[PDB]
């Protein structure tokens, strides 16, 4: 009957509290059948724009191991994640390369993430002295200096704490609402490919 | 502290013209230029946050652009209350600069 | 959030001027507060900023030490002493919160608060 086994996209998508933007939890996924049909439905997940491979061909030309990331970002920064646009959150927190396979998944989370008291546990970076290459993380929290003089110490003028916060009160409209972007990455490294979709009958 | 320069103040245009107000700095700052509309005898008001990002509560006839040192504001179509003066603010480093200029 | 401030002050030279503005409505003592001059024949000008929670002060060029700025977070009032007045140094004065970065709980409010005074 060719009965199969699964690997947790239920942990990837239906987790309780996601990670922050500056330290996004990269998860490697191997040795599966990859049921993307749950991912394919446009009713739970509003945005499924794909760049490397088509959504129709996702159950073919299958890959070695896939990389699942995570985000909680505002609705005005979802378009920014995709390659070709540089801004303030895909330039210093998550740089995507010009040609890559795999694609973003964005859905609203006003019920699960927006708290009336507040949600100051999401942090991001908008000052960095250097820039980003594709696909690294910057967990370190040294104080950014905007001037020639060594400012240092507490956060004064031209000292900046580089980890700034979101504000997720539910009074805000569409545009500042948490859109939990999960971006997949597909790679074809020289190895026996073992993440490949369910053919069944 | 770096200074900024704009276009000379002699801009005069009718209703329905393309506007190309320039604003240039002397050091490669990312996007931190703001623009402020000032009417005579009145407090200022923001129009756009920083480069393309636009302030809530205003009509969408305003746009801004620029990534290096050259910075532009563009009006899509003019309005009867367009008669004002527009200022650039540097942000980023703290000693700052107010770039001046008017449009009649 | 609104800013109120006092009326017209001494014009005759040789004296020093106290001008103060108070943040009325949602008293926030973390964001940077700035002073802006405007002449009838000249554009806007920046002189100095104040952090009310820390008390650090940064000034403009060529008149560091002429400007003294005092902050009190308890009464939500910010004071401004400027000495050595000229006849050509007259301007209408504004106080503003044009920098959206809070130093207390790491928040960066994007709008820039649109904070401006009435103008005296």
């Amino acid at each position: 009957p060719n009965i199969t086994n699964l690997c947790p996209f239920d942990e990837v998508f239906n987790a309780t509290r996601f990670a922050s933007v500056y330290a996004w939890n990269r998860k490697r996924i191997s040795n599966c059948v990859a049921d993307y049909s749950v991912l394919y439905n446009l009713a739970p997940f509003f945005t499924f724009k794909c760049y490397g491979v088509s959504p129709t061909k996702l159950n073919d030309l299958c890959f070695t191991n896939v990389y699942a990331d995570s985000f909680v970002i505002r609705g005005d920064e979802v378009r920014q994640i995709a390659p070709g646009q540089t801004g303030n959150i895909a330039d210093y927190n998550y740089k995507l390369p010009d040609d890559f396979t795999g694609c973003v998944i964005a859905w609203n989370s006003n019920k699960l993430d927006s708290k009336v008291s507040g949600n100051y546990n999401y942090l991001y970076r908008l000052f960095r002295k250097s820039n980003l290459k594709p696909f690294e993380r910057d967990i370190s929290t040294e104080i950014y200096q905007a001037g020639n003089k060594p400012c240092n110490g507490v956060a004064g003028f031209n000292c900046y704490f580089p980890l700034r916060s979101y504000s997720f009160r539910p009074t805000y409209g569409v545009g500042h609402q948490p859109y939990r972007v999960v971006v997949l990455s597909f790679e074809l490294l020289h190895a026996p490919a073992t993440v490949c979709g369910p053919k069944k009958s | 502290d770096i200074q900024m320069t704009q276009s000379p103040s002699s801009l005069s245009a009718s209703v329905g013209d393309r506007v190309t107000i320039t604003c240039r700095a002397s050091q490669a700052i990312r996007n931190d230029l703001g623009w402020y509309q000032q009417k005579p005898g009145k407090a200022p008001k923001c129009l756009i946050y920083a480069a393309s990002s636009l302030q809530s509560g205003v009509p969408s006839r305003f746009s801004g652009s620029g990534s290096g040192t050259e910075f532009t504001l563009t009006i899509s179509s003019l309005q009867p209350e367009d008669f004002a003066t527009y200022f650039c603010l540097q942000q980023n480093i703290y000693p700052r600069t107010f770039g001046q200029g008017t449009k009649v | 959030v609104q800013l109120v401030q006092s009326g017209a002050e001494v014009k005759k030279p040789g004296s020093s001027v106290k001008v103060s503005c108070k943040a009325s409505g949602g008293t926030f003592s973390n964001y940077a507060l700035s002073w802006v001059r405007q002449a009838p024949g000249q554009g806007l000008e920046w002189m100095g900023g104040i952090i009310p929670i820390f008390g650090t002060t940064n000034y403009a060029q060529k008149f560091q030490g002429r400007v003294t700025i005092t902050a009190d977070e308890s009464t939500s009032t910010a004071y401004m002493e400027l000495s050595s007045l000229r006849s050509e140094d007259t301007a209408v004065y504004y106080c503003a919160r044009l920098d959206g970065y809070s130093f207390g709980h790491d928040r960066y409010y994007q709008d820039g608060m649109d904070d401006w005074g009435p103008g005296t």
